[PDB]
């Protein structure tokens, strides 16, 4: 039980830090797309190709 | 432009009773009346404006509501609910409105004080560290009352509650005769729902004892309307507070506070408020607490005054676990339960030494009594249980029998007759006789006489005992030796009603 | 691992799908508000028990329809409400989202999440007041709901389609028993056969938040949250959620039930629902009946519990098993609400503190406890070895 | 532009506002009373909207002197209390007014007393035991560090003694910051506490908020929220661990009932307000130890007429992790602190948390006392002698176990003169294990009263 | 296995966090773009025109409606009696009738007992008509009494009916300027 | 009307008087709100539309307000059209996943 | 559904004993053929089982007809009864009417009167003797109490409608067996809070010839069918 719990905790922490780094990577790319998506949404709201 | 038009449009009041019933009235007009304003009606009757609606004002009628009828004019007094107050009330019997009921004459009032003035806050108060001598051995020995304390006198029907509180009031005369306001306690006796004859008897007892020099009676006898019973405690506390904030020491007795609960029940149900437990409205707690929290000892930054409260509560068949008893027990700083099962046997005052407690404790007890008596409480409790056991013991060890006899003689020592308050200088000796065992050779049936005689012996000769106790509030050895010598000298001269001497 | 394509695609799909119907609809105005109740003027076309939509996103249920006003109970934060503001009608009788995506979630009674793990991909909406299955649609309880508790499975069995009240005093083992019953179902769930695996719903009414979280993590410890849903109406929430939670739980259950699944519903506890219904009815100023409870407090529980049964093979054979909990003040069973639920349910597990304190645990009073379907909800072997244990222990 | 008063019924006041300027709920309004020495500025809290631009408010001060037609101005925000590290060491009331220094705190950061409880996702249950040094508590009702503890009881059975004792047991050494909410308890106790916390020098690390009995119900119910705001500020912003004492929380529901009867809402059962459970829940759920931080709360609950079935205690039972229950009967036996071992309970009294040695002893003691409480019905008539030997041997040590649960608390030193005693958990477990196994059955019952540990037991027995 | 399940759970939660952040910045930037577009009335009027087109596309009327039936019928009968009187009346006589009706309304609101008695609808209303006439013929113009000679359910509505007839009469006098009165009233 | 208000509110009373005036004219009235006043041609078109949304012809009173940054909202009887662009921004904000 | 009960002229007492084969019933609470028989009981003591046993024991041998009224009973036992009667042949002659507790007050009130209308048809227009079972007839006055406060009636004692006595009598007096044409009625009665003093049982007790009063105190001792031998009573025990 103790051995498996230790392994689980190690997996959790390693995944935590890896996911932090990966999210930091991807959100930078998302920052570029957000503006065009916003322009599309504004075009939907007004009803014209703003 | 709109503002000027509004002003142009906008560019001694008397009301009329539209409805009246069973001690309450509704009044039209009076747009400028204040809430809880003391209205007055043509019949020489007053009222309290409780509810102010969009079209009419609800007024509880104080006094004879019989004299009110539809179409009467009502006018403002301009005073929030208030009573006159001053030193002139000392020695007078007044109704809750501050009006004299004794027919002894008018009242030279100093000022007026509202009833709804808030109690002193946490920062204004001081510790209860000052003795309010009651003169009852069974109380000052085990359940001392301090100035600023609230001590409940809860008990059953016909158990000596009013008697105990009258003794407490009478005992203060020995102090009144001194001019210094620091010792000069003054008193108020609020009678709610008592029979007129009982109030007259209290008046008479206090006059005979000289207590009326400094006692004020507020009488809400059973005959009067519920409103008087409802106000009586508040007007009594209002009379007391004026002395209290001026640096005087005050003692308030409420006899009895359960009937104010009943009167407020009546008033609330006539107003059609939904009742709670025991048919009482949900705010009886804010009645009794709003009353009893006024009692305090003030800090020296506010005048070193204090007001002590002795509320009486009548218990149905000694069920101390009832609603109002538990509510007041949750408010006051202690209780002295007077059990009827002891009263009928002759233990009078019938203080139940087991249930009684002083939640301030020995802080307000003078060092002499604190040393001599402080053991008595637990010794008497264990004696009571030892007696409950030995009542059916065919045989038992000699030590149990000796403790049993000591307990029986202590119980016989504690009791004392009505209207016979003992000064503390005498109470300490009376309890010394018992706790130190000098009674171990006197038969029970004579003990009460023995003590009462010895205090006169020490009163005529060897006065340095009482004087040494009084002037230092501690029992020094140089006096204890003379005390023991006098005790042993008297034992040879004393004799019982039957049998041998007392050694 | 996380990819940019999924996030970008979701955002762009929403942005491109966004459209508004611009539909004409009726309007009302709040004329009174307080204690969770609101009186709304207008709304002539409003249906009884229609969901009203207040401007702060809060919803309400129109219970009273007077000649000049609509009485609504606010299902949410009533603090934001103001007299004079606008109110819309939803066009929808009281309904809740349902779908198998609720497994493992914690949801407000309205069927929206509070676990923080994001929105729920609901399948459909189901009304909270659909009629129970009639005498003809139902079938005889003939299969057991394995609790794994000897004192129950052997002495007072619980079958699929059965209602077994768990009635006790404070700290006697009600929640313990029900949580154990939910935990024991994993050995069947892991089979993947829909005709024997049991899906569970734990409805928490009036529970404090930390107790709901302790139940949640006790279920996670055992793997129960793979198939258990939690409807949480915590103490803080207005009386509306507290009154409604059992019905939304029953709806989430009935969806699986009628789709041919087997469901288990725990109500913890219905005395809090009775209290909330009392509060709501008194705020609406309905004259109360006995013990200040609303006149129809029985109809609150009856139409909640009768809606769990076993369907016939013509409706998929699904079933729903209820385990309502009742808290009895001072351990008297002969009181109003407990005696109502005792008469609505099929059997009683009565948990007595005076047995709990003397080692008899779970503290099932063998005399009062009963299961009126009895040995028909047991495997043959247990009917042989335990056919009369209840009567023998009572004697 | 502002509103006007149009109705007054006790502390409850109805105010009319211009068509479009009605205040939101729980907004604070100011009104003037100008009679005389009674004059003051009243704070009203909006409780309802009555329609036609009319709203119903709860007065935080006595309405005596308020005349109709006076103007009422809306502050636009809820009642606000001061928060910050400077709050510590001083005494406040429900409205944020310092009593020790009137102007104090006017310049501090102000928080609204009305706030929504923490999100469910941020809750986590606590299980760490708290060692108080009282035998009955540490054995049968182990408290939780960061949980909710309560002391129930009737009038005159030991709320104040035991509460200040627990203050000595926890707050005297707790490394964090304490808050003390006096909700409708007697003022003399508040003064005694304000003096004692200075004598012990703890005052500088604790804040006090008082709402004592004299105050009208409107503030008497909001005092709890006022103090809870400071507690949860110390929790969420400073990140410190907090102790939140409250005495007495029943008076909160009682004030709720008083104001309810005036607001016009129909009565429930014996006469409490509807939404009783909703108000109490909105109060209690805010007192919780969110993830990564803790707020340990000890509450006192009054019980009228010793009717433990009264709706208010029965409601508040649901929010508590540990519940010590006092009793009249145990108090009459001379037992102190007079805890009822069979009624009291704690959620962490399970072997996974406290260990097998603790659990087995606790449950054996409970079994013995339960058998005793079942035989009481015969004991009262025929005495112990009628019982069979298996019952008599049990009762003989049941009485001793019961009496040994008593303890000479530090707070009682001021009444009995006997010094206080603290005992560690292991010694209590050892003592009660020995007692249940009978290693002390030869000593007389009177030897066990108010001892403390085992060495003091031997010392006392030697003297008898 | 439960640990790995929690790994997957955290991955999904990360997806959600980035998704919600993207969406929130998207909608905020779209609000900025909208408010930047809407800065001159050339956009306002064009948007109103687009809405007008969309409403032209909207489904046609589907609600006929756009204090109770008996009182409503009494009001309609009063309307018909006024139709006859106005067919006879003229602007000056119309103003006279309006003043008479305002005075009789003040009378009815002063003598509440009369309204409480008369407003009860019954067959054989002729004696009620005579009771009305005994006073209406003295202080009211013949036309006001003729219209008053007319079933309402409650006294409040019966009293309001007089004001209603007076408004109808004065509005008809205005018509003998409908748009002007409507605009000034608004 | 002021002489006999008999408990009603002044603003609602005058508005009901106007509603009666227009009803006796044989039309109905709708309250319109927008960020800017529409042109005369625009008003004639709006009337032509409302005359197709409701049978009897609808007159209009315009309550200009900058809240409805774009589009206009129509209230008649107790039915409403939420055409404003600000309602669309609120919808997009709340409808977000 | 609504019709006035038969005139006093047409009523006669019944004195023919009905044998059931239940020791306690046949001995201490002998039933009357053509009379009004009732089971009383708190919640859970087993009324629903005993009434189904009476169906099993009487309606099996009974050569006439029978009707079962489900008045606010729980549905599972009604289905058990519908299936059981179809497993045997009895269903060919047994009519069933159900108004179970899942339905609102209106049906719980009127279902009893509907089943009673069917029974009254069988009594009057055919003369074929009939067994009328009702389970549970307390829910009738219960629904009445539920609707009372909404109709505008002021609540009486512990919280029933004021019309209780007459509302219940207008029903009970219709179940009577006029001379020459019998109805054997078996009705189950719920006792709230096990309080045999509650106005509903106290009013119902008067309309009955035999009462088989169950009690929880006996049920807890394992005695089953759990009839209280002392409280139970019968008029034919002469
Ligand atoms: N010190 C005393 N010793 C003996 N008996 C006493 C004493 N004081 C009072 N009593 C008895 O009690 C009677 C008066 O009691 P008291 O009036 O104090 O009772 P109470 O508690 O006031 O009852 P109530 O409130 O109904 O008047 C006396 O007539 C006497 O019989
Ligand atoms: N079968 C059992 N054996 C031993 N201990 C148990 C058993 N069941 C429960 N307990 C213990 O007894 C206590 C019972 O608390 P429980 O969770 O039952 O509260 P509850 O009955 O749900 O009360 P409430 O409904 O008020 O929450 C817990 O501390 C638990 O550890
Ligand atoms: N161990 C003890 N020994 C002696 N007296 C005690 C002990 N514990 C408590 N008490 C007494 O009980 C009283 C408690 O009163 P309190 O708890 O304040 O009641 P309430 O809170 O209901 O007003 C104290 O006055 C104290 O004298
Ligand atoms: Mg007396
Ligand atoms: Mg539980
Ligand atoms: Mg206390």
């Amino acid at each position: 039980r103790a051995q498996a719990s230790g392994e689980v905790a190690q997996t959790l922490t390693q995944a935590d830090q890896q996911l932090s780094a990966q999210g930091d990577q991807v959100r930078s790319g998302l920052e570029s797309s957000v503006d065009g998506l916003s322009a599309k949404l504004a075009s939907r709201i007004l009803g014209v190709d703003v | 432009x709109x503002x000027x038009x509004x002003x142009x449009x906008x560019x001694e009041e008397i009301g009329t009773v539209i409805d009246a019933g069973d001690g309450i009235a509704h009044v039209e007009g009076l747009p400028s009346v204040m809430t809880q304003e003391l209205l007055e009606f043509p019949g020489g009757v007053l009222g309290v404006a409780l509810n102010l609606d969009e079209h009419s004002v609800g007024a509880v009628i104080l006094g004879e509501f019989e004299k009110i009828e539809e179409g009467q004019q009502v006018k403002r007094t301009g005073e929030v609910l208030s009573v006159p107050v001053g030193d002139a009330f000392l020695g007078r019997v007044v109704n809750p409105l501050g009006q004299p009921i004794d027919g002894q004459g008018d009242i030279a009032a100093e000022t007026r004080r509202a009833l709804e003035l808030q109690a002193p806050s946490v920062v204004q108060r001081q510790s209860v560290s000052e003795p309010l001598q009651t003169g009852i051995k069974a109380i000052d020995a085990m359940t001392p009352i301090g100035r600023g304390q609230r001590q409940l006198i809860i008990g059953d029907r016909k158990t000596g509650k009013t008697a105990v509180c009258v003794d407490t009031i009478l005992n203060q005369r020995e102090a009144w005769l001194t001019g210094d306001p620091k010792q000069q306690v003054r008193c108020v006796y609020v009678a709610i729902g008592q029979k007129g004859t009982t109030i007259a008897s209290v008046k008479r007892a206090l006059e005979e004892g000289g207590a009326m020099e400094y006692t004020t009676i507020v009488a809400a006898p059973a005959s009067d309307a519920a409103g008087f019973k409802w106000l009586a405690p508040y007007t009594g506390s209002a009379i007391g507070q004026h002395w209290m904030y001026n640096g005087k020491h005050v003692l308030i007795v409420f006899d009895d506070l359960s009937k104010q609960a009943d009167a407020y029940r009546a008033i609330s149900l006539l107003l059609r408020r939904p009742p709670g437990r025991e048919a009482f409205p949900g705010d009886v707690f804010y009645l009794h607490s709003r009353l009893l929290e006024r009692c305090a000892k003030l800090s020296d930054e506010l005048g070193g005054g204090s007001m002590t409260g002795l509320p009486i509560i009548e218990t149905k068949a000694n069920d101390i676990s009832a609603f109002i008893p538990t509510n007041v027990i949750s408010i006051t700083d202690g209780q002295c339960f007077l059990e009827s099962d002891l009263f009928n046997q002759g233990v009078r005052p019938a203080i139940n030494v087991g249930v009684s407690v002083s939640r301030v404790g020995g802080a307000a007890q003078i060092k002499a009594m604190k040393e001599v008596a402080g053991s008595l409480r637990l010794d008497l409790s264990q004696y009571r249980e030892l007696e409950a056991f030995a009542a059916f013991a065919s045989d038992l060890d000699a030590a149990s029998k000796a403790q049993l006899d000591r307990g029986a003689r202590l119980v016989e020592l504690l009791k004392q007759p009505q209207y016979s308050p003992l000064a503390v200088e005498e109470q300490v000796v009376a309890i010394f006789l018992g706790t130190q065992g000098h009674l171990d050779s006197v038969p029970v049936e004579d003990v009460q006489r023995f003590e009462s005689e010895l205090l006169e012996h020490v009163k005529a000769s060897h006065s340095d005992i009482f004087d040494g106790i009084r002037e230092t509030k501690k029992l020094s050895e140089e006096a204890e030796e003379k005390l023991v010598s006098v005790i042993n000298e008297f034992k040879k001269g004393f004799q019982a009603s039957d049998g041998s001497s007392v050694v | 691992t996380i990819s940019a394509a999924d996030i970008e695609g979701a955002i762009e799909d929403y942005v491109s799908s966004f459209s508004a119907d611009t539909e004409r609809e009726e309007i009302g105005t709040v004329i009174d508000a307080g204690d969770g109740i609101a009186h709304v003027e207008g709304l002539p076309s409003v249906m009884t028990q229609e969901l009203l939509e207040f401007p702060g996103g809060v919803l309400g249920v129109a219970l009273n329809l007077d000649e000049h006003s609509v009485g609504a109970v606010i299902l949410g934060e009533f603090e934001k409400i103001e007299e004079g503001q606008q109110v819309k009608r939803t066009g929808e009788v009281l309904s809740v989202p349902v779908g198998d995506a609720f497994l493992g979630r914690v949801v407000n009674p309205l069927g929206q999440p509070i676990d923080g793990q994001g929105d729920i991909a609901a399948e459909t909406r189901r009304a909270l007041e659909l009629q129970a299955p009639s005498v003809v649609q139902r079938q005889s309880v003939s299969e057991p709901l394995q609790t794994g508790i000897k004192a129950i499975d052997a002495m007072t069995p619980i079958g699929r389609g059965q209602r077994q009240l768990i009635i006790g005093d404070r700290k006697t083992g009600k929640t313990a028993v029900c949580v154990d019953t939910i935990l024991n179902q994993r050995e069947a769930w892991l089979t993947g056969d829909p005709k024997q695996q049991v899906r569970c719903v734990y409805v928490a009414i009036g529970q404090k938040g930390t107790t709901i979280a302790s139940v949640k993590r006790a279920l996670e410890e055992g793997g129960a949250m793979e198939y258990t849903t939690i409807v949480a109406a915590p103490a803080s929430d207005a009386a509306g959620f507290k009154w409604l939670a059992p019905y939304t739980g029953s709806a989430i259950g009935q969806h699986w039930m009628y789709n041919g699944k087997h469901v288990l519903i725990v109500f913890d506890d219905l005395s809090k629902q009775a209290d909330a219904y009392r509060a709501i009815s008194l705020l609406l100023r309905r004259p109360p009946g006995r013990e200040a409870f609303p006149g129809d407090v029985f109809y609150l529980h009856s139409r909640l519990l009768e809606r769990c049964a076993k369907l016939s093979d013509e409706l998929g054979g699904g079933s729903m098993t209820g385990l309502p909990i009742i808290e009895t003040k001072a351990n008297d069973i002969s009181a109003f609400i407990p005696t109502n639920v005792i008469s609505i349910t099929d059997g009683q597990c009565f948990l007595e503190s005076d047995l709990f304190n003397q080692g008899v645990r779970p503290a099932i009073n063998v005399g009062v406890s009963v299961s009126r379907v009895g040995g028909a909800a047991q495997i043959k072997a247990m009917k042989e070895v335990a056919g009369s244990l209840r009567l023998d222990l009572s004697q | 532009t502002a509103g006007r008063v149009v109705r007054i019924t006790g502390p409850v006041v109805d105010v009319e506002f211009p068509r479009g300027s009605v205040p939101e709920l729980f907004n604070a309004l100011h009104a003037e009373i100008t009679f005389g020495a009674l004059a003051k500025t009243l704070t009203l809290e909006v409780a309802q909207h009555l329609g036609d631009s009319l709203v119903r408010c709860i007065s935080m001060q006595p309405t005596d002197g308020l005349v109709r037609g006076v103007e009422v101005t809306d502050t636009g925000a809820s009642i606000s209390v001061p928060v910050g590290d400077g709050v510590k060491g001083h005494v406040f009331n429900a409205l944020g007014d310092c009593l020790d220094d009137p102007g104090y705190g006017k310049d501090f950061e102000h928080w609204s007393i009305h706030r929504k409880p923490p999100a469910f996702s941020d809750l986590e249950p606590r299980t760490e035991m708290l060692e108080t040094g009282l035998k009955v508590v540490d054995l049968l009702t182990p408290y939780v560090r960061g949980g909710k503890i309560a002391l129930f009881g009737g009038a005159g059975v030991g709320k104040t003694v035991l509460i200040q004792e627990m203050i000595n047991r926890i707050a005297r050494n707790f490394g964090g910051t304490s808050v003390f909410a006096g909700v409708g308890e007697r003022t003399r106790e508040g003064n005694d506490l304000w003096v004692e916390l200075a004598d012990a020098n703890v005052l500088k690390d604790t804040a006090l908020v008082f709402g004592q009995m004299d105050e009208p119900p409107g503030t008497r119910m909001r005092v709890a929220l006022s103090a809870l705001t400071m507690a949860e500020f110390f929790r969420d912003e400073q990140g410190q661990d907090v102790l939140l004492f409250i005495d007495n929380i029943f008076r909160f529901t009682q004030a709720g009932s008083e104001v309810s009867t005036l607001l016009g809402r129909m009565p429930s059962a014996v006469g409490y307000q509807p939404t009783l459970a909703d108000e109490m829940g909105e109060l209690q759920e805010r007192i919780t130890s969110t993830r990564g931080r803790s707020i340990t709360s000890m509450q006192a609950v009054y019980v009228p007429a010793d009717d433990y079935t009264d709706p208010a205690p029965a409601t508040t039972f649901a929010h508590l992790d540990a519940t010590t229950e006092l009793s009249r009967a145990v108090f009459s036996k001379g037992i102190f602190p007079a805890v009822d071992p069979l009624a009291s309970s704690s959620t962490i009294l399970d072997p996974a948390i406290v260990g097998d040695e603790h659990y087995r002893v606790a449950q054996e003691v409970i079994r013995i006392l339960q058998r005793y409480k079942d035989l009481q019905d015969i004991i009262a008539i025929l005495g112990i002698d009628e019982l069979s030997e298996e019952d008599k041997q049990l009762v003989n040590r049941a009485r001793r176990i019961e009496r040994f649960l008593s303890q000479n608390m530090m707070a009682a030193e001021q009444f009995t003169g006997q010094p206080g005693s603290t005992v560690p958990l292991k010694e209590t477990i050892e003592a009660f294990d020995k007692l249940t196994k009978g290693e002390f059955d030869h000593l007389p019952e009177q030897a066990f009263f108010l001892i403390g540990g085992l060495d003091d037991l031997a010392k006392k027995a030697e003297s008898l | 296995a439960q640990g790995a399940q929690q790994i997957q759970l955290m991955r999904q939660q990360l997806i959600r966090q980035l998704r919600t952040g993207l969406g929130a910045e998207a909608v905020n930037k779209a609000a900025e773009i909208v408010r930047a577009h809407v800065a001159d009335p050339q956009a306002q009027s064009a948007t109103v025109d687009r809405f007008l087109s969309e409403l032209e596309q909207m489904a046609p009327s589907s609600v006929v409606i756009d204090l109770r039936a008996a009182s409503r019928q009494s009001l309609a009968a009063l309307v018909e009696k006024f139709d006859s009187v106005a067919g006879g009346l003229d602007a000056d006589g119309l103003t006279n009738l309006a003043d008479e009706l305002a005075s009789v309304a003040k009378l009815l609101l002063s003598e509440t007992a009369l309204n409480k008695h008369l407003a009860e609808p019954t067959d054989d209303s002729a004696p009620k008509v005579r009771l009305l006439e005994r006073l209406l013929s003295d202080k009211v113009s013949a036309t006001t009494l003729d219209l008053l000679r007319t079933r309402w359910s409650t006294e409040s509505n019966l009293i309001d009916a007089v004001e209603h007839t007076a408004r109808l009469a004065l509005l008809k006098r205005a018509e003998i300027e409908v748009d002007e009165v409507e605009e000034q009233l608004f | 009307t002021v002489g006999l208000l008999r408990g009603e509110r002044a603003d609602e009373a005058v508005i009901d008087l106007a509603e009666l005036a227009v009803s006796r004219r044989g039309e109905v009235v709708a309250h319109v709100s927008a960020a800017a006043e529409l042109s005369d041609a625009q008003r004639t078109r709006l009337t032509e539309v409302l005359s197709r949304i409701y049978g009897r012809p609808v007159s209009v009173q315009l309550h200009v307000d900058p809240e409805l940054l774009g589009g206009l909202s129509i209230t008649v009887g107790d039915e409403v059209i939420d055409g404003s662009i600000a309602s669309r921004l609120a919808a997009a904000q709340t409808g977000l996943p």
